[PDB]
């Protein structure tokens, strides 16, 4: 990540010239006039939820509907998945650049400790333990923010 | 036989706040038959008969597609009457929104300067545009434009440029005569195409 | 929730009283001195990554620590279980008030989509498919903020 | 049998910033024998002697814990030294933390109103502790207070209230008499035990 200073567009663009590909396909296909993606998806996007409802969809997509889309239908199975690539390939560059999805991206410390704690083994399990209170600390430490 | 021939296709072709719709004529149409348009708001299960009756091949649905930005999009429909009878629907092939909207530029102002040439991009302003929805509103990021150069007197040759910003300059290394310029606008992160400008061009002399 | 008001603390006191029942068993065992929960830990908890922090050592406690602990010496097996209630206790009312875990929370535009998706099947496939650049457009609008 | 005997037992025995350390005596201990006193600062894998040699079974570690509320606490240790021989040492069994620290309060004032008696409770500020570090500073949120009230003349009996404020009122329901209060402290979220404070009267007459 560099800041990004304006690299996603150009990967915007790559997800819809990858959709127009499949666009009057599914358009065609799709008879029914109501909206599926309702706008209080849009809301939620925006709550402070926002973060783990993107990674929801982008989730559900790419794991549901399209690998349910690409099979039915060999027809497109891989232009497809070519906008999957471009989804995921999104997805990637977005927590990368924190801010975008901070709920996909892992704790260092955390790494760092159950590291130190596998390069223990048994006198880990003691002093995880022993530590506790200072876990309840932390905790207690955090809420109080 | 007492079927009357549906429309071979209906598509949308338009612009900003410019929404035509476009069909095929039936075979051997009669010139008492016209077409019945409709429309329909996604998300909203119910068609609107727009026209009754149109003797043309287009129709202008602007005015009934005003909150085309601010929407998911439309679906236009088109049937063949004649008489007291007519055709299937005929709809179209793709939800209209505003991905398949082509980008236009308003105009293109050019001043000369010492060895710059000063220009700017006039975004399009249209009548039936509301004013909460300026071009800019609609696309506030990433609106990038190419830009064409001809000399002349001489060929018909072009530099390519490449912009951001709906100014730019042009260097007059040290030449005279007239110089055109055409501008074809995009939104970087969009994939809608676009139309190069009417030439504009001024004589530096 | 109830805006909690405050109902925590009764929550943390449960927990070290919980915790001081085995106290003296681990810390008498562990016999090391350095700091494994590191005070880096404690910045993260701090930082803007701070939800996927807590909610990883919790389950990290959960899942691997108290889990290893209870089995290798049935001693506390039970008053270490014990421990492990009041914390998924804890996560349970600090995830039903938001602020305090939304990362552990569900979307709920979400689900209803997913439902209405469900609730289609066959029509399902082509409608989400068919509206992926409405998808696109919430995506994007997302990042605009 | 040139051995000499470890302190049975080390721990613990502190309010606030009043960090004592305690230990049992060896078995038959000579009047020549005293006891060397280490400290270790969790995190710091190093022993720090504090004292050489002590003829006594306690000893004031404030001074070099005095920052215990803003650490994760210690381990001290004690050995028995006599001539140039010395026990094995005989570590706390616990980290030393603000878990083991017992909550206290610095006194207790009484104001008598009409059917209120006003009671403000005055939180403990020992020398020893640093301006940054107040009681209030320290355990900021959910600090409470048991109080039992005695009536004189009377027997030993008392009424039980519970607060949640450094002050509190009593209702004088329409009595006479001295009253006699004791307030014991507490943390909602800690588990840290309490002491009931010296018993504060006041002649209503």
């Amino acid at each position: 990540c560099t800041h990004f200073p304006g690299n996603l567009p150009n990967m915007l663009r790559d997800l819809r010239d990858a959709f127009s590909r499949v666009k009057t396909f599914f358009q065609m296909k799709d008879q029914l006039d109501n909206l599926l993606l309702k706008e209080s998806l849009l809301e939620d996007f925006k709550g402070y939820l926002g973060c783990q409802a993107l990674s929801e969809m982008i989730q559900f997509y790419l794991e549901e509907v399209m690998p349910q889309a690409e099979n039915q239908d060999p027809d497109i199975k891989a232009h497809v998945n070519s906008l999957g690539e471009n989804l995921k390939t999104l997805r990637l560059r977005l927590r990368r650049c924190h801010r975008f999805l901070p709920c996909e991206n892992k704790s260092k410390a955390v790494e760092q400790v159950k590291n130190a704690f596998n390069k223990l083994q048994e006198k880990g399990i003691y002093k995880a333990m022993s530590e506790f209170d200072i876990f309840i600390n932390y905790i207690e430490a955090y809420m109080t923010m | 036989g007492t079927e009357l021939p549906s429309p071979p296709s209906v598509w949308f072709e338009a612009e900003f706040f410019h929404h035509i719709l476009h069909w095929t004529p039936i075979p051997q149409q009669s010139e008492s038959t016209c077409y019945e348009v409709a429309l329909l708001r996604y998300g909203i299960e119910s068609w609107n008969s727009i026209s009754q009756c149109s003797q043309t091949l287009s129709y202008d649905l602007t005015a009934v597609t005003l909150d085309l930005y601010h929407s998911n999009g439309y679906r236009a429909r088109v049937r063949a009457v004649d008489g007291s009878r007519h055709s299937q629907w005929t709809v179209t092939n793709t939800r209209f929104s505003v991905d398949e909207v082509t980008l236009t530029v308003g105009s293109v102002n050019l001043e000369i300067h010492n060895g710059f040439i000063l220009g700017k991009i006039q975004l399009p302003r249209p009548k039936m545009a509301p004013a909460q929805d300026t071009y800019e509103s609609i696309f506030s990021h990433f609106r990038e434009y190419e830009i064409a150069i001809r000399k002349v007197p001489g060929q018909f040759t072009f530099t390519h440029k490449k912009v951001k910003h709906e100014q730019f300059s042009l260097l007059t290394s040290g030449e005279v005569g007239e110089f055109c310029v055409q501008v074809k606008p995009s939104v970087a992160s969009r994939s809608n195409k676009g139309m190069w400008s009417k030439e504009e061009c001024i004589s530096l002399t």
